[PDB]
RNA sequence: AGCGUACACGGUGGAUGCCCUGGCAGUCAGAGGCGAUGAAGGACGUGCUAAUCUGCGAUAAGCGUCGGUAAGGUGAUAUGAACCGUUAUAACCGGCGAUUUCCGAAUGGGGAAACCCAGUGUGUUUCGACACACUAUCAUUAACUGAAUCCAUAGGUUAAUGAGGCGAACCGGGGGAACUGAAACAUCUAAGUACCCCGAGGAAAAGAAAUCAACCGAGAUUCCCCCAGUAGCGGCGAGCGAACGGGGAGCAGCCCAGAGCCUGAAUCAGUGUGUGUGUUAGUGGAAGCGUCUGGAAAGGCGCGCGAUACAGGGUGACAGCCCCGUACACAAAAAUGCACAUGCUGUGAGCUCGAUGAGUAGGGCGGGACACGUGGUAUCCUGUCUGAAUAUGGGGGGACCAUCCUCCAAGGCUAAAUACUCCUGACUGACCGAUAGUGAACCAGUACCGUGAGGGAAAGGCGAAAAGAACCCCGGCGAGGGGAGUGAAAAAGAACCUGAAACCGUGUACGUA
């Protein structure tokens, strides 16, 4: 996870992290709003995995 | 046998309660119910309350004898707020 | 290093519990360890009925410090205390009175 | 009957007494400042949250890489829901790096602190919009252009230095209060005290003699001791207060003054390598069984062990032999201050000579003002100039020249000891115990007051362990109490540190119109 990722090339690294916060980061944040999704734990995950895409992505290329 | 009943930090004055109590000294427990029944003070309605828990917490713990309960020793302590208490037993 | 952990034989040495064995299957952060079947307490609890209330009185198990507790070893049949010894590439705990190793 | 006499039962308790997740005062070290690459502090968000401390900043109780640790952790308040993995990619701690909202010196402009409105270049494009960097400020340095004016100068643009303020102290200067003593008080101490600014500072200033003597001498500056609380000053009153001399920390005098000579000679700042010692997460690191009380043993007793480790702390009361720890022995992937041997650009070794700081000192010449109005009276320049010698001119000293010596235009510059802690790291207190101690031990600069600044309280102690009175009954589905149970203990009950009277009620026995 923290080097797996590590190799892979900026557009598609791009391509996922977009795919993830338009659509599954959408759906956990209505789920949550709607009160179903009783364990956390998938929240978490997503929304620390976007935050390690988005954080990466500059310091890869440009950088 | 005895049986204890008391209310803490009654919103009352102590020396009302007190009076109130006075008038019911040394009368039997059948006949002070219905002595409070009737009376309009309104200490009245609290050591009712008091005299009836202690009736029923005998009934609870004490097996018989309730006939012939009296109102053994009644009092209220400064607290402005009141502390009343009541003790009843057969003898 | 932690000397107690997860599923450790121990003998607790004062607390009503003196010479009686037990198996502490995990210990808390502030010194305090759990051994099903040492301590039992007899906790009061808030009936509710959602939950899965447990009903009454519940004979559960209260925690106890460490100090209390001395690992048990079964090559002297007595607790002793444990120290660190480095093997080929790493370190492990052993036993005192000869040296057992866990 | 009603009191009085005392006893017991309680409650209002609150005199007294014990402690602290707290303060206060000292000792040893770094720091002795930060920042336009945007200081501190605020506004607003980031948690499965109704709310908070801390952390963080739309990437937001967290991020990437490298080390130690790693089986519990996901910070807690303060539980609950849900999680991962459990011997190496859970998580934790640290070193280095990326994001790091707005206001705030607060910087494109406006503006009302957390507010609003833009431009340029770069991208991108769903050819609608969106992201990245820059756009205040004056002078100086270099460059391209450059008027009135041919050049120049000013002016237009660019890259670089200089500050957009805050912050405890002092260096030297500028100014600049009140109060008090003088029996009140004009002068004065007060007091150069409160207060504001200036240059950079962590230390600063000063730092090497026509500066003292008195005929003999120590010889750079600063701090401290005796000197000395003395001489002296003081309506010689209150009070203030020396110097010399002798000792402690310290003790570096050189340099431009210009020519030559031989010279890249020791030395200086910068600039790589290696070593050692710290910071920078950490590793290891000894020893008891039984008996009896005791809520629980660390308590009384017996026999044994190490001690370079009996410093300290926790564990139901007092522990070397329960643990954390101490001494002791070790450790750093990368950064990291300090010392050296060490690669290199420059200042840059040492000898002879005078040079000895020129319209310079002194002499001055009328003024204003230096507090100094000449009063005890001295200092700035000017209206200005003659103007020495060139350490050959002198230098001031009490029988003229005193004999004697000086030091004067060299410096510039030079480090040592020395005032202080806003804050940080380590240690200590015969300092205090919640009206003490900090105002604030408790979510205290908190409720609250105050436009802001600022001012500003009361509230600590349950139970070792919440294991917090399960349950049942009365009661109003409350509040409250009683049985039962936990808890050694509930004469420990959440209003829970021990708790006497004063004060209020009940019973007890005596006498009591």
């Amino acid at each position: 996870m923290k080097a797996k990722e590590l190799r892979e090339k900026s557009v598609e690294e791009l391509n996922t992290e977009l795919l993830n916060l338009l659509r599954e980061q959408f759906n956990l944040r209505m789920q949550a709003a709607s009160g179903q999704l009783q364990q956390s734990h998938l929240l978490k995950q997503v929304r620390r995995d976007v935050a390690r895409v988005k954080t990466l992505l500059n310091e890869k290329a440009g950088a | 046998m005895e049986t204890i009943a008391k209310h803490r930090h009654a919103r009352s004055s102590a020396q009302k309660v007190r009076l109130v109590a006075d008038l019911i000294r040394g009368k039997k427990v059948s006949q002070a119910l219905d002595i409070l029944t009737y009376t309009n003070k309104k200490a009245a309605v609290l050591v009712k309350k008091v005299l009836e828990s202690a009736i029923a917490n005998a009934e609870h713990n004490d097996g018989a004898d309730i006939d012939d309960l009296k109102v053994t020793k009644i009092f209220v302590d400064e607290g402005r707020t009141s502390h009343i208490t009541v003790v009843v037993s057969d003898r | 290093a932690a000397k107690i952990r997860r599923d450790d034989e121990v003998i607790v040495l004062t607390g009503k519990d003196k010479g009686k064995r037990g198996k502490v299957k995990n210990v808390l952060s502030s010194g305090k360890v759990i051994v099903e079947g040492i301590n039992l307490v007899k906790k009061h609890q808030k009936p509710v009925p959602a939950l899965n209330q447990p009903g009454g009185i519940v004979e559960k198990e209260a925690a106890i410090q460490v100090s209390n507790v001395a690992i048990f070893n079964a090559a002297t049949g007595k607790a002793d205390r444990v120290g660190f010894r480095f093997e080929d590439g790493k370190k492990v705990r052993f036993f005192k009175s000869n040296s057992e190793t866990i």
